[PDB]
């Protein structure tokens, strides 16, 4: 995924990763995230019949009352000044997981009607850390009751892999009695 | 007229110029480009403008030689399209667009 | 994350100022047409009248700006 | 069923969006009631030519697009190109779509 954002988002964690401070870096995109799910404050960066220069003065307005680094504001200013301020919700969802990439902690999502405990959990996930050479691995559940059986998980790049053990039995079956 | 404007691009006979946010020039106004040859003296590649590209940016088309402009450059804007002498002053005299006597006589009214 | 009030205010205003229920702005005219910021609710082929009433019919109605 | 809303439209082809999980299918009809010169409400159809993704769908109008402005409310009939067949058809013309315009009467 080479796309218009992903070098963007690289760029930072690259540079997050050889100054060190790269778990602080995603709190404060997580931050600029709760920011950028809002549609005012969005639309005020977004829309290009706005000046600059109370944009650069609003920026620095929530720098000042949220308190970050010029390692963060260099980015968003960088942003603003090459017109990517559309796609900062692009970036940022997309640079918690080249964080997960550069940092190794792959997340695991599974989906079934799951009540489950610390086994289940640590277990697969001792054995997707096995199996796919997480440094750590980390977990994530999604709770629906359509699926029957067992469970279905999801894991990759972006998902791509994919073993369920609820429905694949089912639909093997019902493909099978006639074959 | 009274503003600065920055060559930004230069494919060719086409000129990018930026100018600041509020002073825009119209279309087919003509700026001028205090620009220099080889040897440096202030010469001049006038331009005329053909459209507001947007984001404070306009695409401009350059009336004279674009080989030694860089971009970086500065231009100005005249506020009118190119004006060209009239009357009994021009009579009897080679012209260019640039309203330039191009034949090897004096100046004109 | 913290939206002040100072920020949030000042955010909606400039946001009421560009957005003005009836009206728009003008993005780039290249040779005689024009792609206008906004106009959210008009119509295709419906008249917009610019500033100094040089008048023009709607055609290209995208999704960021119109035609 | 879902209730959609005008992205853009340039000329007869539109721009639909939708909810983000459901979508029409690709050759559904898309009814956008709209409102006429003098704003009394009239509708006019479109056809689900393809479906560039991030919820939105490519729509051709089978009527003149005049009367539709954006973010105009788009209704979704899932089925493809209903027209009514029997012995109503014979003897009557008809329009791209099934309404009449003999003017003896409606359809049955």
């Amino acid at each position: 995924v080479d796309s218009t954002a992903s070098r963007y988002a690289s760029a930072l964690a690259d540079v997050a990763d050889v100054t060190g401070t790269l778990e602080a870096t995603n709190s404060d995109v997580e931050k600029l995230i709760r920011i950028f799910s809002e549609e005012p404050v969005y639309y005020f960066f977004a829309n290009p019949v706005i000046s600059i220069d109370n944009k650069r003065s609003v920026l620095d307005e929530i720098i000042t009352t949220s308190g970050l680094q010029p390692h963060t504001a260099n980015f968003i200013n960088i942003l603003i000044d090459s017109e990517r301020i559309n796609l900062v919700k692009e970036i940022l969802n997309e640079f918690e997981d080249v964080f997960n990439k550069i940092t190794g902690t792959e997340v695991a999502v599974v989906t079934s009607v799951v009540k489950l405990e610390n086994d289940h959990l640590a277990q697969i996930a001792k054995g997707v850390q096995k199996i796919t050479g997480a440094k750590n691995v980390r977990i994530k559940t999604v709770i629906d009751p359509s699926l029957v059986a067992g469970f279905t998980i999801r894991y990759g790049n972006e998902g791509s892999k994919l073993v369920d053990m609820s429905v694949k039995k089912q639909l093997e079956e019902i493909a099978a009695q006639l074959e | 007229k009274k503003n600065l404007g920055r060559i930004a691009q230069i494919i060719g006979p086409v000129l990018d110029v930026a100018f600041p946010p509020g002073k825009m020039p119209n279309i087919y106004n003509a700026l001028i480009v205090k620009g220099r040859d080889t040897a440096g003296q202030p010469m001049n590649v006038t331009c005329e403008v053909q459209q507001l590209l947007g984001n404070n940016r306009v695409r401009a088309v350059a009336m004279s030689a674009t080989d030694g402009l860089t971009r970086g450059m500065e231009v100005i804007d005249t506020g009118a399209p190119l004006s060209v002498p009239v009357g009994g002053a021009t009579l009897g005299r080679i012209f260019n667009v640039l309203g330039e006597p191009v034949d090897n006589l004096g100046p004109v009214d | 994350d913290e939206i002040s009030k100072i920020i949030r205010e000042r955010i909606e205003g400039y946001n009421r100022e560009v957005k003005v229920v009836n009206t728009g702005t003008v993005l780039q005219v290249g040779d005689g047409i024009a792609r206008i910021h906004g106009l959210d609710e008009v119509m295709a082929g419906e008249l917009v009248e610019f500033e100094e009433g040089t008048i023009g019919i709607a055609l290209n109605l995208e999704s960021n700006n119109v035609g």
